[PDB]
């Protein structure tokens, strides 16, 4: 368990690094806010069947169920970017500076 | 919560299964449920300022059963005392460490 | 131990079968053999660009509606408990907000390809 | 000697795999008012033989602008799963016992339709990303009636345990009490596996071959067998499930015969059901799921949670 | 009252699927209502004994609950025997 | 958008926050994060032309990752405690984990420089939503751990927010923009208070919530979002000049209007607690909030822009607007300090 | 005709026997003559690591009656 | 098997470590499956079934979804793989560097704290009721239909509004 | 901070009932209800004491009321008695429904002659 929880935990930082670190595709972003998602959603389930705490084994079906409106949301305005510029490219979604 | 609601409408949407020794299905106990019962009935009303003062015995031990910091440090120093005293060679572990006990019932 | 072992022997199976189908054939390749198949004449372009996805809303619907499978797939061990009641109640709604969530979709051409 | 018995599975389903193939084109050939294959061996039974000696001899294609690790990932993860949906099917005993087989038969059966799309994707083929991009739509269509129907059947057996199947039809099929669902799960089996009129991702007609247009020789040969297995799997999984075979715990060879014999049936019913009918086309297999078996199968699924509780016939647990 | 059952004859002959789907999703949630079984449901899952009916210490008060388990006392599951 | 969608996604902004109001679990609280971050998208980017899907973009991609750092600390506490709420005991990397990404979601500076391009992209009525509905579900989050922030994070975020919100807003001639940074430099004095009082960050929310409510409503009025544009309020709905005008001195908390209360009593505050370096730079750079609030009043109420011949037009017209709501926050987000005892406590 | 189908379905129907056949066979012969033990609760898996602690030989499935006692 | 849940941990690592590299979104969709199946491994470790089976399901529809939209918006000449670029292919066997470092250090000056290699699988499994009956995570996730049918509104709700969210995001 | 008190080996000895599971769930309905009162006290121990260590000897009377039970079926009904649990052993599920018919002769068995 205890080391479990540390490649879990770094797990989750290489994610958050991977959605911090922009490149080109805003869909390889959305991969990385997916790959947290499994790091929480896994570390939540090994806690709850670790404490035996059943009650608790709701909780990371609600993580899945709240992750997965994101990932329509996020694919839901990933079409609207590639209708206006043809790809998803950051680096187009930039008109706001000004 | 920010708003008592549930509090002052007296039902319970989500206060029920707030910690461990909540109820669960089929009356199976959590790990640790009799420390922290412990733990709950002790810092209850005095407050959290109080309580993190006059409940560390019992948050202290609730923090062990659940973690067991201590227990794998206590275990680690055993099994690494041995190893070093089989290498020298001046303890060889008994049958019923090595595989060959009269097993119970 | 099983459930690894015979997995493992259907992927060596799988491998071993690949490895025979490469080295015991004689290859003779070329430029003209390898390149890609379209009937007949060179390909006009890369098929790497893109290809516009018709039933995309229909796509992300079946995230919403795959996860309300997972909501659904607890039922064999819910019609297990006292309050008999409460988990009819809670299934028949939830049932019933996908089925009206599904008639909205349906009614809103959602359910039909972009042309 | 769990060694030996994984041989008594994968061979002999092996076995009964290409035969298949040679039952496929005899039963499609007199169907058709001609005689299919009956000369390489004693009315053909060498033709399956043959045919896999002949491609395993064929020089293996590499084309040039592929992706080469998933281009040979793809046909190998096709033939694993196929060979690993049999070991926790229970004819009676399984090999492998789980408590949750049918979510494992689910699980594996989603997880072999990325060997379509990665060999689809991987060969980098115009024709090839057609095809790929039909089984991501064949998927989305039968994925949520098919698993919502194998729920519905479930809350009569009780648990995810396929061996408790055994038990819930010791006295009846589930095809009675359940004849809507079986309708519309046989329809999904025939979607699942890619089988006539829904064979979209193939689909020679428009497509030229589809995902494996690319693909020759033993590369090739590993996708049909994954294709044929399948064919026999799910058929089998149908028998299990709706046509429960008999159980006596004396004759445990009772039930494998039996079992066998409705798996055969079945699988013909797939050979004569591709002889019959003209090809949907893939929007059409999306609104043929979608717009009339999920409908059905919400109302059903609502049906048959509160049919235990208003008789009182909850199934148990155990 | 007359006009529709012109649309639900118009609707049966044209949409089956849809006329049998709300049929039957209206029909599971009146049978609970009317059945007369469907309070056995909780019944039967609460007399399905999983955990360990631990006992309790006899004080002296208690001249309802059983002593030796074949004692004449205590919930017992004849109407389930019989059902 | 039809009615039935209308009052799905409307109800599911009002719930979410409500949610995280009314939660003893800390999962529910996120549940309610995460409803408020799906349900404002479809508002948000409804015109559907290049600048708000770029808008409802960043705003996705920003309050996404925010909140799975959240779910981060949620979980890392169940593992530490077993229990689904931050305790005196919850380690202190977990509780800052959580104080960045809720600022990160309230656009707190640093992590700031997303709020202004959005609040740019969006219509007016919908960079209300979001200045002000949108800030209550995080905050109401903050002020129940309070004993367990650290101050130290929270005042050097403050003082950010602060400059940055003065020196942000100094330089812009689009209103939306001045509005963001308006907002960011309000949330600096919410949260500079936060872990001493927080009675007072409600004041200073509340009191930002009725300024920054009709300064919208008043903008929507003629739909103009550079300072040119309301420049010509004079010629079009001179009537609200002077109302536009102490609302602005209002919300620069210039005395004896309301918003003078929210700084005199958060700088009060802090001084009970020796906090005297951070309340003085911090009342000290409020000042240039006044300077650019000036500036927007110099060109509307003060002096008459150059106007337009078109404009004859639309005074023959009548207009509809505002509504009896604009009048009622108006002058009790101005009018009110003789009232402060009633406020504070 | 139709019947110079049957040969290749009988072979067919011979191979998808062997599975069932052997498997149940296979079990009673590595499980002294019985059935293999399911184990779907703990409960079941606790009744066969006793079995195979008092057996004598290591195998749960040397069962012992009241010989033993 | 005393290094079993070790090593699901440490592939479940790299998986997220290739992601977070970010090739073509057809390879990061191929290690979110690997991850989602080593992952569903772990919690089958630990003892669970139904969280292990379904957190393996709903990822792969949700990769077969991401595969579709990668085709038709996410897709350029010359996708990128893990070794496509010199930079990218140093920091993958970089961060496997890292990790063996990292392991081997903190493992030295601690020794039991966060990484005990000493004592790996020892502490896997603390308690089990052995001769329990009602313990599968299924009745514990079934509880949303009697105990905390909270989780199941809020849950239903956030699936029946996302229908309407996602087509008025992509109405014309 | 304390020494955990623990019992010395010679204090957990005691005969042990060593019959196989199936032997067990043949006469687990009879031994129910013949061993009751003492199997119900220790159970009383277990739960108002919460110790293993404080209930070694209410727990030795279990094993005490058990060998007794099986004492008795050894010298009244050993036959008709093993040819029930021998056939309850063959399923995998040691289900009692596959056996009622030696069931019955078990119990014709214990109710005339005990
Ligand atoms: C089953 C097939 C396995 C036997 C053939 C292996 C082919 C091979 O690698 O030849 C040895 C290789 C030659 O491989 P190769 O290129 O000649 O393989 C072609 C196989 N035949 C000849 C049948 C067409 O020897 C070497 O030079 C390197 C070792
Ligand atoms: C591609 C390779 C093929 C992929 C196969 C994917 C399908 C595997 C699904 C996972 C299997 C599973 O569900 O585990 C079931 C079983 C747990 O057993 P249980 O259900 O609890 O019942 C008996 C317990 N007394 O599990 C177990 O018994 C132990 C865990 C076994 C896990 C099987 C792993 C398959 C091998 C992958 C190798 C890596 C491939 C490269
Ligand atoms: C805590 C609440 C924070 C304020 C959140 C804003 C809620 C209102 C959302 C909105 O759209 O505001 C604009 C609203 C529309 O009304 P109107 O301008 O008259 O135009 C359409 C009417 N026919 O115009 C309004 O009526 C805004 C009234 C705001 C009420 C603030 C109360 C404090
Ligand atoms: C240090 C070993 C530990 C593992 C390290 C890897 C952790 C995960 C990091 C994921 C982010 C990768 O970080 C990466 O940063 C580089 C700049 O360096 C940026 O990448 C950008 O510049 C680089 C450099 O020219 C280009 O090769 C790349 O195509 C372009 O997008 C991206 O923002 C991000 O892809
Ligand atoms: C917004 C979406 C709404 C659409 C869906 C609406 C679904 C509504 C379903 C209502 C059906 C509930 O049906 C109700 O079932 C319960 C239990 O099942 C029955 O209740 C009965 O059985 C239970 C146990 O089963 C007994 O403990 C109880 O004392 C007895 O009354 C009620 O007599 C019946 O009325
Ligand atoms: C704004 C909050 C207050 C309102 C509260 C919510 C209740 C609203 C009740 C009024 C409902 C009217 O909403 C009704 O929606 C339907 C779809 O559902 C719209 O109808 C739409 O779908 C139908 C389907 O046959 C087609 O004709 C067409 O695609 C479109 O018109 C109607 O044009 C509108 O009249
Ligand atoms: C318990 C449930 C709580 C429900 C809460 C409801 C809150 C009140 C929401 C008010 C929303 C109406 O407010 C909004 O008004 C603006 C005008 O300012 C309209 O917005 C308008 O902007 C410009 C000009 O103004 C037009 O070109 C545009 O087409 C139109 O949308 C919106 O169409 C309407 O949605
Ligand atoms: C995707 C890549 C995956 C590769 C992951 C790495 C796989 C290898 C696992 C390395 C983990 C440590 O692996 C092994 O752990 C054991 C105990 O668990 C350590 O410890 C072992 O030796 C020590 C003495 O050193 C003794 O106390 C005892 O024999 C045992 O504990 C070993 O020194 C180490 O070799
Ligand atoms: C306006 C937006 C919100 C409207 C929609 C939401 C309406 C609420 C519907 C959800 C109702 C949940 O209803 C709530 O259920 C829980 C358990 O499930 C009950 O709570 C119960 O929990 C367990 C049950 O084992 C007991 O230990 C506990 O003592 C008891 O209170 C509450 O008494 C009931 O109020």
């Amino acid at each position: 368990m205890p080391s479990t929880f540390f490649n879990l935990t770094m797990a989750f930082s290489l994610s958050l690094l991977g959605t911090l670190m922009f490149r080109s595709h805003l869909m390889s972003t959305l991969l990385c806010l997916e790959g947290m998602v499994l790091s929480l959603f896994i570390m939540t389930s090994v806690t709850s069947l670790n404490s035996n705490s059943m009650s608790s084994m709701p909780i990371p079906i609600t993580i899945l169920v709240f992750a997965a409106c994101e990932a329509a949301v996020g694919l839901a305005l990933l079409v609207k970017v590639s209708n206006t510029y043809g790809t998803d490219y950051v680096q187009n979604l930039n008109l706001l500076q000004c | 919560p920010f708003l008592d609601i549930q509090k002052k409408l007296g039902i319970s949407l989500d206060r029920h299964f707030m910690f461990l020794s909540a109820e669960q299905p089929y009356k199976n106990a959590a790990r640790c449920h009799a420390f922290e019962k412990e733990w709950i009935e002790c810092a209850h009303g005095i407050g959290g300022t109080r309580a993190k003062k006059e409940c560390k015995i019992e948050f202290d031990d609730f923090e062990e059963c659940l973690l067991r910091y201590k227990t794998m440090r206590r275990m680690h120093d055993i099994k690494k005392q041995r190893e070093k005293l089989m290498k020298e060679g001046k303890y060889t572990p008994p049958p019923h460490h090595s595989g060959r006990e009269e097993p119970r019932p | 131990m099983n459930l690894y072992t015979v997995i493992f022997i259907n992927i060596l199976l799988s491998l071993t079968l690949i490895l025979v189908a490469f080295w015991l054939p004689q290859m003779n390749l070329y430029s003209e053999k390898a390149n890609p198949y379209e009937c007949g004449f060179d390909p006009t372009s890369s098929a790497r660009l893109p290809f516009s996805m018709k039933f995309f809303l229909v796509a992300i619907t079946f995230l919403l509606f795959d996860l309300e499978i997972a909501l659904l797939l607890p039922l064999p061990w819910a019609i297990q408990t006292i309050k008999t009641s409460t988990m009819m109640i809670m299934a028949f709604i939830l049932v019933t907000i996908l089925s009206l969530g599904l008639a909205y979709e349906w009614t809103q051409k959602g359910l039909e390809w972009t042309e | 000697m769990f060694f030996i018995n994984i041989l008594t599975l994968l061979v002999p389903i092996l076995i009964a795999m290409a035969f298949l193939t040679l039952v496929e084109r005899k039963i499609l050939g007199y169907m058709q008012l001609r005689k299919g294959p009956n000369i390489v061996g004693p009315y053909g039974i060498l033709q399956p033989f043959a045919d896999a000696m002949k491609l395993f001899m064929k020089e293996p294609m590499r084309p040039l602008t592929t992706s080469m690790s998933l281009f040979i990932i793809a046909p190998t993860l096709s033939l694993t799963l196929a060979l690993s949906l049999w070991v926790p099917l229970p004819m009676p005993h399984p090999l492998i016992n789980l408590n949750l087989g049918i979510l494992f038969i689910l699980a594996t059966s989603s997880l072999s339709v990325y060997s379509i799309l990665w060999s689809g994707w991987a060969s980098n083929s115009k024709y090839s990303l057609f095809g790929a991009l039909r089984a991501v739509a064949q998927t989305i269509s039968y994925e949520v009636t098919m698993a919502i129907i194998l729920l519905s059947v479930l809350l009569m057996n009780g648990s995810y345990s396929l061996q408790t199947l055994i038990t819930t039809q010791e006295h009846m099929w589930l095809l009675l009490p359940a004849w809507p669902m079986a309708m519309m799960w046989f329809i999904s089996t025939l979607a699942e596996t890619n089988r006539a009129p829904f064979d979209l991702t193939e689909g020679e007609s428009e497509l030229v071959s589809g995902f494996n247009v690319e693909y020759a020789a033993g590369p090739f040969a590993l996708f049909f067998m994954a294709e044929y297995t399948n064919i026999i799997l799910m058929n089998a999984l149908t028998t299990i499930i709706f046509l429960g075979p008999l159980y006596y715990i004396n004759l445990p060879e009772l039930y494998s015969t039996n079992f066998m014999m409705e798996a055969l049936l079945l699988s013909s019913t797939f050979l004569w059901i591709r002889a019959s009918y003209p090809r949907f086309r893939y929007d059409q297999l999306m609104h043929l799921l979608w717009k009339n078996f999920l409908p059905l199968t919400l109302a059903l699924c609502m049906w048959h949670i509160s049919l235990p509780i208003f008789t009182a016939g909850v199934p148990p647990y155990m | 009252a007359g006009r529709i059952s012109a649309f639900l004859k118009n609707a049966w002959a044209k949409e089956p699927v849809l006329v049998v789907s709300f049929s039957v999703w209206g029909l599971a949630i009146i049978m609970p209502m009317i059945s007369p079984y469907t309070k056995y449901a909780s019944m039967i899952n609460k007399a399905t004994p999983y955990n360990y009916p631990v006992p309790v210490r006899d004080d002296g008060n208690m001249p309802d609950v059983p002593s030796h388990p074949q004692d004449p006392l205590g919930p017992s599951l004849d109407w389930l025997k019989n059902l | 958008m039809n009615p039935i969608t209308l009052a799905i996604i409307y109800f599911t902004i009002f719930l979410g926050p409500v949610i995280t109001m009314s939660s003893t679990n800390l999962m529910l609280m996120w549940v309610g994060l995460e409803f408020s971050l799906l349900a404002i998208i479809p508002m948000l980017i409804n015109k559907k032309n290049p600048r708000s899907t770029e808008a409802a973009t960043k705003y996705f991609v920003t309050q996404a990752t925010a909140s799975m750092i959240i779910l981060l600390a949620i979980v890392l506490n169940y593992k530490q405690l077993g229990t689904w709420m931050f305790q005196q005991q919850t380690n202190g990397l977990i509780l800052n984990m959580t104080l960045m990404a809720l600022s990160m979601k309230l656009g707190l500076a640093p992590f700031h420089f997303w709020l202004p391009e959005v609040t740019q992209g969006i219509p007016l009525h919908m960079g209300l939503i979001l200045l002000t509905w949108q800030k209550i579900a995080p905050l109401s989050i903050l002020i129940q751990i309070y004993p367990l922030l650290n101050s130290t994070i929270i005042l050097m975020l403050a003082i950010t927010s602060i400059f940055m919100g003065a020196w942000g807003g100094l330089n812009q001639t689009q209103m939306r923009k001045i509005m963001a940074y308006s907002s960011i430099a309000h949330m600096g004095w919410m949260l500079a208070i936060l872990p001493y009082n927080p009675s007072l960050t409600l004041l200073n929310l509340m009191i930002y919530i009725i300024l920054t409510a009709p300064m919208f409503m008043a903008l929507m009025l003629n739909n103009s979002m550079t300072i040119n544009s309301i420049s010509l309020l004079w010629n079009k709905t001179p009537a609200m000049l002077t109302m536009i005008s102490l609302m602005l001195l209002s919300l620069g908390g210039l005395p004896p209007l309301t918003g003078f209360l929210p700084k005199w009593i958060i700088i009060t505050e802090l001084m009970k607690n020796n906090c005297l370096i951070m309340a003085t730079l911090m009342a000290m750079m409020a000042l240039l909030n006044l300077f650019f609030y000036t500036r927007l009043i110099y060109s509307t109420s003060l002096t008459m822009f150059p106007t337009n011949n078109n404009s004859k037009m639309m005074t023959h017209q009548t207009k509809t607007k505002p509504n009896l709501m604009f009048s009622t926050l108006a002058i009790m987000s101005t009018m009110t300090l003789p009232l402060a005892p009633q406020l504070i406590t | 005709m139709w019947f110079e189908i049957l040969p290749g379905l009988a072979i067919m129907g011979v191979c998808l026997v062997i599975p069932g056949v052997s498997t149940a066979y296979i079990h009673k012969f590595t499980n002294g003559g019985k059935e293999k033990r399911v184990a779907r609760v703990q409960y079941q898996w606790y009744l066969m690591e006793r079995d195979r602690r008092i057996s004598g030989v290591n195998r749960y499935y040397v069962s012992k009656g009241l010989e033993n006692i | 098997m005393n290094n079993y849940i070790f090593v699901l941990s440490s592939l479940f690592l790299v998986g997220c470590l290739g992601l977070a590299l970010k090739p073509s979104p057809i390879y990061g969709g191929l290690g979110l499956i690997v991850s989602g199946f080593v992952g569903c491994l772990m919690v089958l470790g630990f003892g669970g079934s139904f969280l292990g089976l379904m957190v393996f399901l709903i990822y792969l529809g949700g990769m077969l979804v991401v595969f579709g939209y990668t085709t038709a918006m996410a897709t350029e000449e010359y996708p990128e793989t893990w070794g496509s670029n010199w930079l990218i292919l140093g920091f993958l066997v970089l961060g496997v560097i890292m990790e063996v470092f990292l392991i081997c250090v903190l493992n030295y000056y601690d020794e039991v704290g966060v990484i005990n290699l000493d004592g790996l699988g020892d502490w896997l499994m603390y308690e089990v009721d052995d001769v329990g009956v009602m313990l599968e995570g299924g009745i514990g996730v079934a509880a949303m239909y009697s105990c905390a049918t909270w989780m199941m509104v809020v849950a239903g709700w956030s699936l029946f509004a996302g229908i309407f969210i996602i087509i008025e995001i992509t109405r014309d | 901070p304390g020494i955990v008190e623990l019992p010395t080996l010679e204090e957990l000895k005691v005969e042990e009932v060593k019959v196989s599971s199936a032997v067990l769930k043949a006469a687990a309905h009879h031994y129910g209800a013949q061993c009751d009162k003492t199997n119900k006290e220790f159970m009383l121990c277990r739960w108002e004491e919460k110790d293993p260590r404080r209930c070694l000897k209410e727990g030795k009377l279990v094993n005490g009321c058990a060998l007794n039970f099986f004492r008795q079926i050894k010298s009244h009904c050993a036959e008709p008695f093993t040819e029930y649990w021998t056939c309850l052993d063959y399923s995998n599920m040691q289900l009692f429904r596959h056996c009622r018919q030696q069931q019955a002769k078990f119990d014709q068995c214990v109710l005339d002659k005990l």
